[PDB]
């Protein structure tokens, strides 16, 4: 899991396992998780010898540096995906300065709140 | 909306921090005439440099050339000059930023510079600068410099055929691979024995010293 900075090369955030139901390949990444693969088979129908069609062979691997991300709103997504960009690469504009210095009238659900991994808590103390 | 009042509160309640703070906060209400001027008294000369260099105001970023004289400002200004006709500046900052192949491309296609290219790649011996010079060596003939620019450009046949006739035959065999050994002298000499200049072919056949 890598936020590639466009300037200083590839800069890494975390090593997130694919191993979610015998999964050894990540085929995508939705918002709350990573869409990894799975074993491709046909599920038996419950309580009978019949076979239900499979739901999806795509295991949504939950992403781990993004805590309070997925149960929460999509201001979380912007704010703390931006913070995790500030994690792997290293920045300050996105999760804090870009949202202070614009005259943005609201009261967000998650201004930013995992931002303590770059050592700041007040964005999870006055928003939350 | 009190860009004025907030700005005078942004000199009187700070030394550095609220200058940049209210500067980027004035970027939140698009007041360049205050945020940009309190970039320099907030030390945000990078921000002023970028803003001045980007909105076709390279003269305003000319004082900020003095601390960022880089390719992203000078070559950007030169590329704008290339767009609006000043390709001299374009090749100048190409040479400053190492766009050497475009330096000689402008030499031979826009700047009308045979001999700047003929000497700068006699020095440089780069690839596509010598390719532009191989086009120009297909248009002119400097000397062993010209066979240089034909040979390290991949323009094999041109220097080859000049060697087949013209005396530029040892320097062709030199800059293709090498012309010092009896083996290459024999082989390029046999090329001449098949394609004219048999005189100097047999001469270096004798320089093979059988």
């Amino acid at each position: 899991i890598i936020f590639v900075d466009p300037d200083k090369g590839i800069l890494l955030q975390e090593y997130q396992p694919i191993h979610t139901g015998g999964a050894t390949a990540c085929i995508g990444s939705c918002a709350p998780h990573l869409l990894t693969n799975k074993k491709s088979m046909v599920q038996p129908a419950p309580g009978s010898g019949a076979f239900q069609p499979f739901t999806s062979n795509v295991s949504k691997a939950i992403m781990t540096s993004f805590q309070g991300m997925q149960d929460s709103d999509d201001k979380t997504r912007r704010a703390l995906l931006d913070f995790s960009f500030n994690l792997a690469t290293g920045n300050m504009d996105e999760a804090f300065r870009s949202v202070k210095a614009i005259k943005n009238p609201a009261v967000w659900e998650n201004m930013a709140h995992m931002c303590i991994r770059n050592k700041r808590l007040d964005v999870a103390e006055h928003c939350l | 909306g009190d860009l004025r009042q907030g700005r005078q509160l942004a000199m009187q309640l700070n030394s550095q921090t609220l200058f940049k703070e209210c500067a980027l906060i004035l970027e939140g209400l698009q007041q360049l005439t205050e945020a940009a001027e309190m970039y320099e008294r907030a030390g945000q000369f990078e921000r002023a440099a970028s803003i001045y260099i980007q909105t076709k105001n390279f003269a305003a970023a000319a004082p900020l050339m003095a601390r960022i004289s880089s390719s992203k400002l000078q070559l950007q200004f030169a590329k704008a000059k290339e767009a609006e006709g000043r390709w001299q500046e374009a090749a100048a900052a190409y040479e400053a930023a190492g766009d050497m192949d475009a330096v000689v491309r402008l030499c031979l296609e826009r700047l009308s510079q045979p001999q700047r290219a003929y000497a700068i790649v006699r020095k440089t011996q780069s690839v596509e600068a010598a390719n532009q010079l191989s086009r120009f060596c297909l248009q002119s003939q400097d000397f062993g410099g010209a066979v240089e620019f034909l040979l390290m450009a991949g323009q094999m046949d041109q220097a080859f055929d000049i060697a087949m006739g013209h005396n530029e035959m040892d320097t062709f065999a030199r800059i293709v691979a090498a012309s010092a050994k009896p083996v290459d002298y024999q082989r390029i000499a046999q090329y001449y024995e098949s394609r004219g200049e048999y005189d100097k072919a047999a001469d270096m056949w004798s320089k093979c010293d059988q």
